């Protein structure tokens, strides 16, 4: 006679996995399905990464003197840093988060200057709170209009959209610290700014008073925006406190976004970006972050998941 | 089975296979058809069979630096809901996939065993330890005939039955 | 001896399905779980479908002269068309989307006229921008109040809810194009409209100025609404620019909704409506649209899913 | 098995069944009990066992004609999240259901085989091709007795064992 | 010879469960996975439960005379009752729901009085609509400022945050019923209230007019809030209608929340609270409510789910 | 099998076991190893294997007393979406878990049967009713030897084969 024995391989040291019927079963091999680490750096390929160094996207949009390098810049991902700071005339943006989202998803700061004509007013006013070069200045994409001589007319300007794309207009309203400023700056006891299209309008009333001092100023500027579609018309009506647009930003649609991260950017390639740096995307899940951009693994709570890649390991003994 | 009692730490040319003892001494060889079948099923499963990576771009904010009220509460709620559901899917999926891997590899072992048993027919007995006792002289050429699916039980029954009964 | 062979059937041409262990396995039969097509038409049964032909729900609500056919109409589903247009005094609705949602879910335009008494004012003013018949007109559910003789009193009117249901009041505020209109129309340099209940109030200040011309007018009307619950009271206070309610809409709860679709409506029966037309609901999933109404299959990305309805197909050879 | 080697394109009166050869020639008949059992399990599964159609009415807007900011971003996010999760559920469910259909129909075939093997006892041998070699004359009435569960192995052992050994 | 029979147990009466292949299969034993009932009472352990008896969280925050017992109180869960009512000067809170959420999640009403100095005005005005003791009164955390003698100066007060935590300030704006009240109460034809920080500002304009009468008053107070972070500064500017803060609420983060329930509270222990009372948390699912607090089972639609805890039950016959 | 024909309402000392008849009369005993194995798998499954209780605190409002418009519509939508997905997970999970419980307990029964069959080897025949006919005298000490895994088939073949053939 003869003996024919059937069997399978085993390994000296296997690994444990979980099944429906068993909490821990040893298997010959298992792989890891959760990516739990990053390189600590953001890769600059294949996506276009724009490092706002000390700028926020809104300061870059408005034209803060330290952000002059971002004029007409584009990105797939705009990266904000914790060290970013503003250094211009103090301002606020009602619904800041929406404007930040609109610009971030458009993906561009391409700006086209338009021939707005403002008559009977002094154009291009600035402040020592926004120095540009050795003297006073202002945001590069805004025009601070003030009285001319002893008057300030009601401004009524029309700017039609005869193009085949949407135009984004950024404008604002000045808020003087006192009654003695509003009548020396734009000779008006009660200003108003109205900006409208064929479908909607926004009217803003300035609010006089001292705020905490920021960069030497107790006054503020509020930022507002409007979108004009092809065939529509932009109309601006004001009797004081207008921080006029100088033109429009071209709007786009696409894959562009924004992230907050202090990670450095390097010469490597990775499709998945998290605020902790780029991660591999060769696993179905990750627990590095919830904030991701690009071709990323799904975020899960688990730090580890082991998937058997082989059979039960039963040692010889 | 012998494949329940243990595996072979000495088998490195495949996952499943045969080990034997006869008049020429002992030996071992992997079964490549069952090894590859188990591997193909696993390599498929480890790939994007029921899931794939999705590419996402602009999304909601997930972290906040200020206390806002209702909208922020809803945004956080939506994200936590998404995470709990995907975390659940990951647990269930991995446990189901691991359950199926163990079951398919145990089944491939049992299939090889039944396959062998019916080739041998009445010329061998199942010893209860993953082994067949062959009741006729079976040299190395015979063992390979069994291993590659060409064993002819009709040329051995006259001897094998005399030794069994 | 004899031979007894056991086996199973096979078919000349089977179909492929996916399993956990196999990417493609041939089976004797398989069914389709994703509904990927529509008839291109909306069925008018069992749901009540209201085709707004050239009307939007809001124009039907306000009483645009082309929408006079929708007075006191009801629906389970209101259908808006891409060809719909407005043709009345130009207007805007702050939070348009919420009003559209409220009315759509109520499911009715039933309107009850109330005995509001407006004294010292001229009632029922109209415009050539909203012609009704051969002459001027206005929205049928609104009352444009203007000066009487040389004055305009402050209007203070009270309308209690002594009923057992909620009342929806639609009202608005006029926005003159100039200072020379507001003092000839309702003799008031600065108008205000305040509408309130025992629980909340809304005060609107009119904004003077020219907007782009729509149907010959540079002026606008803003639409606002309030809901008065049983036991509460409606109070209206104004010193100019009031587009008064003429009564209330009765509010309801239920299954009613709204959809945007250019699909035609026909004499067929289907429980599931999508903007591409009605679809069958005999499959668990669909990929026709994400916008659905009624007893619909779940929307999935997949264009196809095959479910085996039989065993593996192994041909004889 | 013979049911691994192939199926029968010539069997149209059921899903599972028997084919035979004896002194009266050949023939075929479906097994209706295993055919119906496989069908009942499948018809159940193809029905609303773990899922059903839900009726929905007023819902959020899913398409937009204007750029709004945060609320719209959240509405889109919520809808995309819902779709990804239901698309996942559809892939996993169909693959699980298909895995179970293949397994239940293979099992019904194996059950019929074991059922037959124990009715025959020692009067037949498993040939390794889904067939039993019956070691006694077995005419058409005998074959039907095996098929309907009434075969009495005790009236054949005296002949069948002489032919086997 | 001998017979050795193998088998398994059975029970006289088993239970039915559902599987993938079978709609109903009898098993020896099965457990219930859906918790479908409550005790009807809320347990006061391990969580700290604060029963607002006739108070809402906002009345407790503002200082309604019936809620004086909740001063400096804390909770893990604040419970509102359907019987709760207000009994003070009539008020409204724009975005009521957000303020209710902020306070509920902070978990405390700890209040710190600050040395605000209001000069040229009369402090601590009250009303017969908010009686405290036998005479007139007001909300305990607010200061109603009115004219002093014949004047009312513009108030400009600065209150810096030099602490290491966020400060919540609650303040409001008075809305007189008439032109004859606003000039006798705070001698001003047009009041305004501006409250600001280094990052944002809120300016509120009062709205004159009669509202439905509540507790004898046709006038109203609107409630607003602001948060001042460490290093920031609170600035208040007003020329009339200011309901001043008296200090700040200390903000916290944590597990605190709010629920609406008419269930009584008792001396028992339970980690999961629903508005129908506490429930056990020894099952993975519940269908008691969707509103839960603490270590709760998941809410499902199903009233029952049976999980087999044993094998198929096949009776002897 | 006999375990398909019925279970034993008279077995209370375990889940799986043996019943016998010999020259000393009849008897019964539970098999504790297969009983405990089935129990351990089940107790694991009834525990937090792929799911656990999450502790949640502040959340969105889920009930409303007023008609608000878009935000409320989104909050309701988000909550309904969450409930439909968790209700689905509960149906699928329970049906999968019950499917696995039935399959693991049927398998433990079949494992005990195969285990017994290979201990007996050629000294017994499978009667098709979950029973083995033992072809040699087997007293109560013999039956316990089979039950505890110590039966030596080599001391019975000479008798058992004479009775089988
Ligand atoms: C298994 O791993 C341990 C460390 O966890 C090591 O000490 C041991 O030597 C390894 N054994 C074998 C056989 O590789
Ligand atoms: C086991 O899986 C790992 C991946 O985690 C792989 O690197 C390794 O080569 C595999 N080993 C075998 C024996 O296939
Ligand atoms: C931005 O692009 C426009 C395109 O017409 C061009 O006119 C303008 O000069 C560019 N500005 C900068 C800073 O390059
Ligand atoms: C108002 O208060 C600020 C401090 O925040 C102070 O700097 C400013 O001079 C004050 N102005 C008036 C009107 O007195
Ligand atoms: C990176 O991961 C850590 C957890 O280890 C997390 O705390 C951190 O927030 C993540 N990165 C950022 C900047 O979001
Ligand atoms: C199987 O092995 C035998 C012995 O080595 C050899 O003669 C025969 O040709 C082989 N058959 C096949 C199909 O490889
Ligand atoms: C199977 O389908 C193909 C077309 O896809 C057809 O040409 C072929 O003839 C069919 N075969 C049978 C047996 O029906
Ligand atoms: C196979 O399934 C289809 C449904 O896709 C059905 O129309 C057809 O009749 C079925 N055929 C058989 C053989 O049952
Ligand atoms: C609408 O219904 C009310 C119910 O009282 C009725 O008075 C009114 O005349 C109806 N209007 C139309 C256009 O039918
Ligand atoms: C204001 O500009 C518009 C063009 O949009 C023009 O029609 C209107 O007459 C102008 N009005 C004034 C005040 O000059
Ligand atoms: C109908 O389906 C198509 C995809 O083929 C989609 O583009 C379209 O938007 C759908 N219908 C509408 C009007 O939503
Ligand atoms: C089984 O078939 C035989 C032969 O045709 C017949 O005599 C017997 O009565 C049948 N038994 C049953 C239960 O149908
Ligand atoms: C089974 O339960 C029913 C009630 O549903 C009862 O009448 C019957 O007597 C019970 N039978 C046994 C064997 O316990
Ligand atoms: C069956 O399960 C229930 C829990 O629903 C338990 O109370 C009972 O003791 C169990 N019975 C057995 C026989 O284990
Ligand atoms: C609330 O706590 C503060 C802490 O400084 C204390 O000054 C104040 O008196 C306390 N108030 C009450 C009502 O206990
Ligand atoms: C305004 O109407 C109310 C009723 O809501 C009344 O009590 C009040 O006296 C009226 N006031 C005026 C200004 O006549
Ligand atoms: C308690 O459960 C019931 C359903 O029976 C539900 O109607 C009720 O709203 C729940 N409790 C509360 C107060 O939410
Ligand atoms: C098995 O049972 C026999 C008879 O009772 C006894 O002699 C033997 O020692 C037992 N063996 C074990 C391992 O318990």
């Amino acid at each position: 006679t003869a003996t024919l024995c059937l069997g399978h391989h085993a390994v000296p040291n296997g690994t444990l996995v979980k099944t429906i019927t068993d909490d821990q079963i040893e298997v010959t091999n298992a792989t890891e399905l959760v990516q739990s680490s990053s390189t600590g750096k953001i890769c600059n390929n294949p996506h276009r990464i724009l490092d706002g160094i000390d700028c926020t996207l809104i300061d870059a949009l408005l034209g803060d003197p330290h952000c002059d390098v971002f004029q007409n810049e584009t990105w797939d991902l705009f990266v904000e840093r914790s060290k970013a700071f503003s250094n211009c005339y103090p301002y606020d943006v009602p619904d800041y988060a929406s404007l930040r989202s609109l610009v971030a998803s458009s993906g561009t700061l391409e700006f086209i200057t338009e021939g707005f004509t403002w008559t009977g007013v002094t154009q291009n006013g600035g402040s020592n709170a926004c120095k540009r070069g050795p003297g006073s200045g202002f945001f590069s994409r805004l025009n601070w209009l003030t009285k001319s001589g002893s008057t300030y007319p009601v401004l009524n300007v029309t700017m039609p959209n005869n193009d085949n794309f949407d135009k984004l207009y950024i404008w604002g309203v000045h808020h003087p610290s006192t009654n003695q400023e509003q009548t020396s700056l734009y000779v008006q006891a009660s200003g108003r700014v109205t900006v409208s299209t064929r479908r909607s309008q926004q009217t803003i009333i300035p609010n006089i008073g001292s705020r905490p001092w920021v960069r030497g100023l107790s006054s503020r500027i509020s930022i507002y925006w409007t979108i004009v579609k092809p065939g529509d018309v932009l109309v601006i009506n004001s009797n004081g406190n207008l921080i006029a647009p100088r033109g429009y930003f071209k709007m786009r649609t696409g894959k562009s976004s924004i992230m907050r991260s202090d990670a450095p950017i390097d010469t490597c390639i990775s499709e998945c970006i998290t605020p902790n740096g780029s991660i591999p995307n060769d696993k179905p899940f990750q627990n590095v972050n919830k904030i991701t951009y690009g071709a990323c693994p799904k975020y899960v709570k688990q730090n580890t998941l082991k998937l058997a890649t082989g059979m039960r390991n039963v040692p010889e003994k | 089975a012998g494949f329940i009692e243990n595996g072979w730490e000495g088998m490195i040319d495949g996952w499943y296979g045969f080990r034997h003892q006869n008049s020429e001494g002992t030996g071992q060889a992997a079964d490549l058809k069952s090894t590859q079948a188990a591997i193909d099923q696993i390599n498929g499963k480890l790939n994007r069979v029921i899931e794939k990576t999705n590419e996402k771009f602009h999304q909601i904010e997930k972290e906040f630096s200020e206390v806002e009220g209702r909208i922020q509460d809803l945004e956080k709620y939506v994200e936590d809901t998404k995470i709990d559901l995907w975390s659940y899917n990951a647990e269930l999926l991995v446990a189901l996939e691991n359950q199926h891997t163990i079951d398919l590899t145990d089944s491939e072992m049992n299939k090889l065993f039944e396959k062998t048993r019916r080739q041998l027919r009445e010329n061998a007995e199942d010893m209860g330890n993953g082994c067949f006792k062959i009741y006729h002289k079976c040299d190395n050429a015979c063992i390979e005939s069994i291993r590659n699916g060409t064993y002819d039980h009709d040329v051995y029954r006259d001897e094998a039955l005399n030794n069994r009964f």
